[PDB]
């Protein structure tokens, strides 16, 4: 990974306009929607039926909040990813079974998630600086796989 | 497959973008070059900074091909015959790289689409991309019949070893790529395991059961297309983890069989095995 | 990279065996049979429209020769493949254009060729060391892509 200061400050810059618990829930939620293979981790969220009953879902809505939240703080240590996720990556692997490849689905639905939101202040070198990060997530996250 | 509903979303969204499409077509483009920029290395011949005729005209004809698609979605693979020709014999693009336009396209429109980017319509045109990109790379390499002849030819030559080698490449793959072993938390996966044994015995068996129905894939397999889309939902990329392993157990008891034509006939035909299993997923 | 002794020692004892000459032919040759898209580098090799005229295609086996070579000589700096393949990195590139993505392909192509060629000595933990191997020199060979 390892980010220019101007992919810092641009990725700091937007996410300083984030509603984090928002944002959170309607990217758990399109993943859902969009890869529906991946709803084998949640089945005891309840209702899953629609993308309505999804993005409705408070299960999914709290669950959201959860891994935005730690996302969230990891921005502030992205010259340390590794570090700052491995007990997270041991769990994933260890205990809920979870294929990294769901990581990366994540990651560009944030992605599309954040263009959905600031439209044209979404702009490709602030993509670009955005898909560093949710890729350098991810690898950290899957890290500790063995 | 195409949804009827996602026929209707597609269509709905796409004419939202109307006459802005070559526009956004130049952004999904200049989107890819900077976010991944291993897709430049198709275009040594073009100017690649921001504006650039060269990329706006890239743009637009890109454009005008996908209003093509989304007027025949029901008869995109001719009605975009020329286009995947030209991939498939001159340009030669590797296939990973229709994802990363596809993602660019998608996180063009959502930026220009307020309104109508919705859960539903993400889903149905993500869908739509995808089954373009397939029709796109369609004739990169349907079996033929020297395939299906090579194909036959080496799995009768497995005959009853077909078990033992469908274990041993779930062994391969577990060792190889260890993320694969998230799909069996509830298995002894040590060597010699009798759940190993007989997973790889019943994967072992449906590749038996396919060889013999080569021409009715779909059907033969639809139960398991079923069982993986819904029930075990296996994201689709292990498939061909999967099918590297299978590919390197046959290489590693078949010296004289596993030649050249028949190691790319083989290669065919487990990844549409990978395709037909993976069909129903969304 | 990071091998455990055991992954080492296996990678080392087979490439003992290995005649770098014929091996290198076979598996570019494999290359552009199984994945006729990859030929789009070699237009000037000549012929390689059947399987046959590639597999004997002199070029093929000349230029075989010198790829594995310098994967060989990869494998005795194993603690440093992206200070290795730097110089190569930048070459391919900047000056054959090369879709980093071909390193994969070629990498299990190779795999497939040490199993067709040694058999029941090519064992699962073996060829999970050369999967390995092959990765990390695809990766410190996209380096330094721009
Ligand atoms: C960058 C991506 C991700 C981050 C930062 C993240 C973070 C977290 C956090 C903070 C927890 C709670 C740990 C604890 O209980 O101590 C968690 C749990 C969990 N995550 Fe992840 N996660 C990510 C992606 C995913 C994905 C893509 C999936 C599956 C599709 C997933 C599935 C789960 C599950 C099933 C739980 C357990 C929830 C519960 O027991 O209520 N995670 N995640
Ligand atoms: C939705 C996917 C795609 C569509 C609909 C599409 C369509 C087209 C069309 C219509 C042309 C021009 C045909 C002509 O002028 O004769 C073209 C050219 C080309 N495409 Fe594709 N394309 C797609 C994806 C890609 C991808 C992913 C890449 C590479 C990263 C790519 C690289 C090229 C190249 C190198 C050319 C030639 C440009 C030139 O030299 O003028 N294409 N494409
Ligand atoms: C083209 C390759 C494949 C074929 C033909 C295939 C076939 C099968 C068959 C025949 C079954 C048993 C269904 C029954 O009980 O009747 C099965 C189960 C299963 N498959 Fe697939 N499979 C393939 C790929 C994969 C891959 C790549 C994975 C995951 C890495 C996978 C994961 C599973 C799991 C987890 C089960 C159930 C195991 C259990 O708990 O008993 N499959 N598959
Ligand atoms: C294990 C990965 C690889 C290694 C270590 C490697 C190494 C090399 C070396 C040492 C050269 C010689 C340069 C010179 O002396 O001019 C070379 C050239 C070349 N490589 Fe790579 N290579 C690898 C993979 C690939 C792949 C996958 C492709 C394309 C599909 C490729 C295409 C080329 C081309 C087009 C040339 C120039 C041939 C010529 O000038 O006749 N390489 N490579």
């Amino acid at each position: 990974m390892h980010l220019t200061p101007e992919e810092k400050s641009a990725v700091t810059a937007l996410w300083g306009k984030v509603n984090v618990d928002e944002v959170g829930g309607e990217a758990l939620g399109r993943l859902l929607v969009v890869y529906p293979w991946t709803q084998r981790f949640f089945e005891s969220f309840g209702d899953l039926s629609t993308p309505d009953a999804v993005m409705g879902n408070p299960k999914v809505k709290a669950h959201g909040k959860k891994w935005l939240g730690a996302f969230s703080d990891g921005l502030a240590h992205l010259d340390n990813l590794k570090g700052t996720f491995a007990t997270l990556s041991e769990l994933h692997c260890d205990k809920l079974h979870v294929d990294p490849e769901n990581f990366r689905l994540l990651g560009n639905v944030l992605v599309c998630v954040l263009a959905h939101h600031f439209g044209k202040e979404f702009t490709p070198p602030v993509q670009a600086a955005y898909q560093k990060v949710v890729a350098g997530v991810a690898n950290a996250l899957a890290h500790k796989y063995h | 497959m195409l949804s009827p509903a996602d026929k209707t979303n597609v269509k709905a969204a796409w004419g939202k973008v109307g006459a802005h499409a070559g526009e956004y077509g130049a952004e999904a483009f200049e989107r890819m070059f900077l976010s991944f920029p291993t897709t430049k290395t198709y275009f040594p011949h073009f100017d690649l900074s921001h504006g650039s005729a060269q990329v706006k005209g890239q743009g637009k004809k890109v454009a005008d091909a996908l209003t093509n698609a989304v007027a025949h979605v029901d008869d995109m693979p001719n009605a975009l015959s020329a286009l995947s020709d030209l991939h498939a014999h001159k340009l030669r693009v590797d296939p990973v790289n229709f994802k990363l336009l596809s993602h660019c396209l998608l996180v063009t429109l959502a930026a220009h689409l307020p309104a109508e980017f919705t859960p539903a319509v993400h889903a149905s045109l993500d869908k739509f991309l995808a089954s373009v990109s397939t029709v796109l790379t369609s004739k990169y390499r349907v079996l033929s019949p020297a395939d299906k002849t090579n194909v036959k030819a080496a799995w009768g030559k497995v005959g009853a070893h077909a078990g033992e080698y469908g274990a041993e490449a779930f062994e391969r793959m577990f060792l190889s790529f260890p993320t694969t072993k998230t799909y069996f938390p509830h298995f002894d996966l040590s060597h010699g395991s009798a759940q190993v044994k007989g997973q790889g015995k019943k994967v072992a068996d449906a590749l038996t059961n396919a060889v013999a129905h080569v021409d009715d894939m779909p059907n033969a397999l639809s139960a398991l297309s079923d069982l993986h889309a819904h029930k075990l939902r296996v994201d689709p990329v292990n498939f061909k983890l999967l099918s590297h392993c299978l590919l390197v157990t046959l290489a590693a008891h078949l010296p004289a069989e596993f030649t050249p034509a028949v190691h790319a006939s083989l290669d065919k035909f487990l990844a549409s095995v990978s395709t037909v299993l993976t069909s129903k997923y969304r």
